């Protein structure tokens, strides 16, 4: 057996790559995690041998730790592995992108002697440079997971372009719910006031996922951010709050100035 | 029905998404879809899209 | 006239969009930057209206700023778009990341009245997390263009994946030269040593081109960076230098603790 | 001609790639390249291969 993990990019049937698409319509059986029941419409037409892996998570209002969700789709996209399939795992954006399950997979089935790769996908920050027309480069890039940033120490560059993924469980500490509480994004906010005025603003930016759809590009001020309408989709984009400044001493010793 | 074949369609091929970005409506009458998809899109309600 | 940039990947052929492929081919006009002639010849196969940029570069050892190669290619692009041409500029990768002609076009584009959109494609960053099984997300990710962060005062959050890009350049102010020089780089390691230690594993990155080509993965300690043989579609990629740290000031304002972390 | 063919398509389809990675020299060989050409590609030289 064999597995490779590809990404069908944000947008219904026309962001994954050519030959991602290959993979999936060659592969013995598919592994999906997908935005809606348009895209699994697709992707079953493709490919009819599909295991959408949203059964693994809580289904009845069970309590469950997003960690054992996880951990039950690596092992169900290695048992197809083990017992011998062309295994492809075709999930949502870049499947290597603030997802765990490829990178788990693929590990595993590394060590148990399998061939195993990732091919890119168009991911969500991917979409956005394009929707709000940033370019990473123009003063840097910076991207965190929103708890992470909350329960480690990171420290922003306030001259760049800061993006805070999962900014809708920002502070859920148990991994057990899909959103957080009013509460725990009023300590996101004071806590990035170190860096950011409070009447910043801030864009909650939603990809498209539909070709009639238009994305969310919802500007509002820092201090708002308790209040807003977040989704399990919503990426939050903390625009610069500071000018770039002369690195004086590395200008020295290249012999330049600012002219 | 018709709606998944339409965006399916739609998302892949960049003819038929230059048309609909010229004529929304027409493009999605001619594709069958129902006056209450069409306002759906055009009132981007996707929950009610996802329902039809 | 109308304006649609689009990414081709860095992968020859395959690693273009299913739309961003149809842009191409149902174009009136394509205006091409890609890695080799290989890349060419696939998009002259698509679509045999191509007006390469390749064009718009220093052709000689003439001096020629960078910043007026980028204009001349935003010109040649508006220029079918204003004649009436539905026009796709094909660019390798993301076409609106690290790169300026798509988004100056767009802007300029908007400005006169045209429609203009652009259509994410897969970048190098893309390319590096797969080929190097690593989440931009596992303990966060920054990037900066090499120059940039030598010329203006950025900070690294050292626990971070960094990324350098356009590193072959960096320090070379001028934006006439293909390459920077030992000097430069040994200026930028000292610059990093702030954060890093010397011993420091770095990785020397290059996503393949051909299907029949592995990437380069070049693990060296920073010191050695100033020896390195870079080539212009090199990143660098400085994994992180510590471990993270759990954040008690927030911990305690959540009223929680690390052994409450599920 | 053949060299960039067999490149666009092994760039593209699934099926071929998965044969190239299982035995690249033979499929090489029966995609018409030489000797020369399959031995810039063991031995990584892409200039080589552009010259060719
Ligand atoms: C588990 S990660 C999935 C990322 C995905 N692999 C990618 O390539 O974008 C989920 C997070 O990705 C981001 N994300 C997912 N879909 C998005 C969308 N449509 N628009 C914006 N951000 C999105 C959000 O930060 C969300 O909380
Ligand atoms: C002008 S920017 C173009 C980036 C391109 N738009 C993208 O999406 O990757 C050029 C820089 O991108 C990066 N780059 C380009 N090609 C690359 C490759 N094959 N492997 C790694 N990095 C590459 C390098 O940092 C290089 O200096």
């Amino acid at each position: 057996g064999s597995l490779v993990c590809v990404g069908t990019g944000l947008q219904l049937a026309g962001q994954i790559s050519v030959l991602s698409r290959s993979y999936i319509e060659h592969a013995d059986i598919v592994f999906s995690l997908l935005p809606d029941g348009f895209s699994q419409r697709w992707l079953t037409k493709l490919n009819p041998n599909v295991i959408n892996l949203q059964q693994f998570y809580a289904q009845n209002g069970e309590v469950k730790n997003r960690r054992d969700t996880y951990e039950q789709m690596v092992n169900a996209i290695l048992d197809a592995v083990r017992a011998g399939k062309k295994t492809v795992c075709a999930l949502y954006g870049h499947p290597g992108v603030f997802a765990c399950v490829s990178h788990m997979a693929i590990t595993r089935a590394k060590a148990e002697g399998f061939s195993a790769k990732m091919e890119p996908g168009i991911s969500a920050e991917a979409c956005l440079w394009a929707d709000l027309g940033i370019d990473p480069g123009n003063s840097g890039h910076q991207s965190f997971e929103a708890s992470q940033f909350m329960f480690f120490n990171h420290v922003p560059d306030p001259t760049t372009h800061l993006l805070l993924w999962q900014i809708a469980i920002a502070g859920e500490h148990t991994l057990t719910q899909f959103h957080t509480s009013s509460d725990r994004l009023q300590i996101l906010v004071e806590q990035l006031n170190q860096w950011y005025p409070l009447d910043h603003e801030v864009v909650i930016y939603e990809a498209a996922n539909l070709p009639i759809q238009a994305p969310r590009i919802e500007r509002l001020p820092l201090a708002n951010l308790p209040q807003a309408h977040l989704m399990p989709i919503s990426t939050l984009l903390i625009p610069p709050a500071k000018k770039l400044e002369y690195n004086y001493a590395i200008l020295a010793k290249l012999g330049i100035g600012p002219e | 029905s018709g709606l998944s074949d339409f965006f399916t369609q739609l998302g892949q091929d960049a003819q038929l998404m230059e048309d609909y970005k010229q004529n929304p409506e027409a493009v999605m009458r001619a594709h069958g879809l129902t006056d209450e998809q069409i306002n759906a899109v055009m009132t981007g309600d996707m929950e009610k899209l996802k329902t039809l």
